DNA sequence: ATCGATGTATATATCTGACACGTGCCTGGAGACTAGGGAGTAATCCCCTTGGCGGTTAAAACGCGGGGGACAGCGCGTACGTGCGTTTAAGCGGTGCTAGAGCTGTCTACGACCAATTGAGCGGCCTCGGCACCGGGATTCTGAT
DNA sequence: ATCAGAATCCCGGTGCCGAGGCCGCTCAATTGGTCGTAGACAGCTCTAGCACCGCTTAAACGCACGTACGCGCTGTCCCCCGCGTTTTAACCGCCAAGGGGATTACTCCCTAGTCTCCAGGCACGTGTCAGATATATACATCGAT
């Protein structure tokens, strides 16, 4: 029997570093490295959007939630940039619904 | 029928799943209801973010005139670029050595 | 069975080796066992929490995941192990 | 006979050990160090192989790390050579209270 | 500069 | 109209001082500091608890999970007596409910 | 018909509130789930820590020949005891000021 | 209408002060503006968040409330103002 | 005249602002401080009264504990004398400064 | 000793 | 400068095992739909924020004199680096086995939801005594003689 | 040692406004019950952790030598302290206007939940070429002269 079905990152960091470097691999212990990195700012941001709704007495996450996590967590110019493309790929997926 | 099935990263223009992060967002009892848009806006900064790191990585990789990048050229990419290094200040890379940097009152006198 | 005087098998070498690739030139003769009760006070603060995972998973064996979570709850977050 | 003077293996010993990714502590020695701590938290403990390599990894980081703070407290001092007061003083101010 |  | 009630932990703060000094008071200012305080650590133990749980791939928070994020919360002899202090109330809870 | 309502507080033996705790860890987004002894358990834990706190930083007002509590006197309490200084270390604790303490070298000689 | 040079109402008798109780003995002339440029850093980072929060409540008015999230944030928490 | 040696008011200096704990700073100057850094990042803030002193409150117990790192960075050079070269180091080992 |  | 020897970087050829890819499967994401309550928002109250002024006087700013600390030089001696001949045990590989990690199936003890009922504890009000202030005397450090 | 001066400490007294107690009410904790699914747990299996042997040789060890670094001392110069005078503006008590924080009521738009597919993503197997080893030697640079 093949063994549990245990979920990653690494088709989509792939996916990412071949727009990037198309002609440039990864080695598995770098993917690794990179599934830790996705994992641990994904904890961070949804950390911190779930203090921004509870100290809001808000139910719900919201992408404004996620936007003001982003201006915290992200410093300097990094912060610019990644809010420009979630507002980016936000107002992309409503126009497509 | 049914449409055809298109995947939300497809409709936000994105590689990373925006239908796994908005089920990791649900499952990780981050708030009792989790907004359409939060999934697209969060798998969109990760994409950015990973995007980052490889192009940095991917240079040192060249630079060392090397296909595959390994550990060490993730180490080499966040700590010389400044943003990166403070947002990754506190994370232990592993092999991934340290920059090279030799404190100038130990070099040699001419 | 029993393990006893470990510690010594930090030996001078390895933490010079340390050292220089800290980028230290020159080391007095003092460093190597104010060295080794660093590094021991280090080893135990985290193991004490990576134990401390371990029996609350009622597990017999100490996993990588273990010593991760113990490492970020130092504030030391590892990558490359899982997590 | 040939003779470096003092100092100049030592850069060249530094300039090796910042190119390396390589774990510079003896494995088993490490090994048995790790196995001989936890045998107080919990008798019987197995590891991971990759249990003692996260701790190698993070040990070797750590310490690694606190040389260089040793070495910027050494060079405060007018000194080259690092001494105990630089640890203590270097792991006092980042408030481990040495 | 900073990436896309 | 009156406003609205707003929670705090003072009143056992008090109940707890006038067992251990019967004959002190508390100021306002220390009282405030003393709510911050059980707040701080109320967060901090239901948090790791929550990881604890998560790490384990339990829906529930039991017990168990605040015991162990005592001993990984508390310095030492602090674990050691805030575990036996935990301990005896949930058996005597358990024998009178 | 019903019974008296008896609070889980008393029935554990505790100051502090078992109800109002139980409530924050299910209201709190921690767990899908609040097992019926997690409230008693971390309301015990609270309630020490509190006594614990306020037994120091009493006997720091009976030596300030105070009747009240101050916030000096938790900072006192706090800093001169090994452990709550451990676990209240990033803590910065307002009108608190801080330990008398002179280092050696600067004091005069004689 | 804006504000400019604040930065000079941090006196050198209150760093003194600030230095005395540091247990600080004897002060080079030289620190005065050494810890100003330390203390506006410290507060912008502190300032910064403390607005991020003010905005997302969408509200006019920085709350204690979001200088006590904002030091928290960056480990610094403070006790006394709510929270 | 009397004269006091030099040192000799510092230490009764620190021994009574190290009985103290009112805060250090002059209020007034401070907001205005606080004012002008928050119009760069919105303009016209409103601002709670305990808002201004939290951030006092953080502000001198912060640059109170730089200052006794400071101190041992100076006494570890062999000096009694703070330097910027000291607040410097200590800011470095902190990891606040690279 | 510690508190109770 | 010069020599020369040490050791590092650059070329080339062999090899191999890691990753890049393809396939078969199934799990979990997507499509369509309903229910209902979280959040938007509009209208209002009134808290508390900003702003301005006039007095006082605490604190800041300034100048000055000179004490003692910073720090540049120098001397010396012993602690450290460099080297190499000897010893150790790490590392490799191979092998054997069984502890226990991981999984599946079944049950029921437990916790979530719910409605009814109550009193815990909150807001507001008032009182008085713990602490703030202060003026006078005690005494203890400081430093000069 | 002794003495005069400054400073801090201690004491008795006045008084005020914050802490403690009380009231009363309202909403959140309790009681009693049902439901259903989380997880206790028993049984199985096959991963991988441990133990062991034994050979090679990389690394650790220990001992010699000497040099360059630590640091101890001294001398000089000027920076900082202490402190007396003048100036500033912090503080604070007061008055005022108002902005906008903090509620309400309403209601609709959004998300949770459900079912039904079905194709994206995983585990697995395979092939080959990027990188690791090895040998050679061109080039750097160290340091004795």
């Amino acid at each position: 029997r093949r063994k549990t079905r245990k979920e990653s990152y690494a088709i989509y960091v792939y996916k990412v570093l071949k727009q990037v470097h198309p002609d440039t691999g990864i080695s598995s212990k770098a993917m690794s490295i990179m599934n830790s990195f996705v994992n641990d700012v994904f904890e961070r941001i949804a950390g911190e959007a779930s203090r921004l709704a509870h100290y809001n007495k808000r139910s719900t996450i919201t992408s404004r939630e996620i936007q003001t996590a982003v201006r915290l967590l992200l410093p300097g110019e990094l912060a610019k940039h990644a809010v420009s493309e979630g507002t980016k790929a936000v107002t992309k997926y409503t126009s497509a619904k | 029928t049914r449409a055809k099935a298109k995947t939300r990263s497809s409709r936000a223009g994105l590689q990373f799943p925006v239908g796994r992060v908005h089920r990791l967002l649900r499952k990780g009892n981050y708030a009792e209801r989790v907004g359409a848009g939060a999934p697209v806006y969060l798998a969109a900064v990760l994409e950015y973010l990973t995007a980052e790191i490889l192009e940095l990585a991917g240079n040192a990789a060249r630079d060392n005139k090397k296909t595959r990048i390994i550990p060490r050229h993730l180490q080499l990419a966040v700590r010389n670029d400044e943003e990166l290094n403070k947002l990754l200040g506190r994370v232990t890379i592993a092999q991934g050595g340290v920059l090279p940097n030799i404190q100038s009152v130990l070099l040699p006198k001419k | 069975k029993v393990l006893r005087d470990n510690i010594q098998g930090i030996t001078k070498p390895a933490i010079r080796r340390l050292a220089r690739r800290g980028g230290v030139k020159r080391i007095s003769g003092l460093i190597y066992e104010e060295t080794r009760g660093v590094l021991k006070v280090f080893l135990e603060n985290v193991i004490r929490d990576a134990v401390t995972y371990t029996e609350h998973a009622k597990r017999k064996t100490v996993t990588a995941m273990d010593v991760v979570y113990a490492l970020k709850r130092q504030g030391r977050t590892l990558y490359g192990f899982g997590g | 006979p040939h003779r470096y003077r003092p100092g100049t293996v030592a850069l060249r010993e530094i300039r090796r050990y910042q190119k390396s990714t390589e774990l510079l502590i003896r494995k088993l020695p490490f090994q048995r160090l790790v196995r001989e701590i936890a045998q107080d938290f919990k008798t019987d403990l197995r590891f991971q192989s990759s249990a003692v390599m996260a701790l190698q990894e993070a040990s070797e980081a750590y310490l690694v790390a606190l040389f260089e703070d040793t070495n910027l407290a050494a060079i405060h001092a007018k000194r080259v050579t690092i001494m105990p007061k630089d640890i203590q003083l270097a792991r006092r101010i980042r408030g481990e209270r040495a | 500069g900073r990436s896309l």
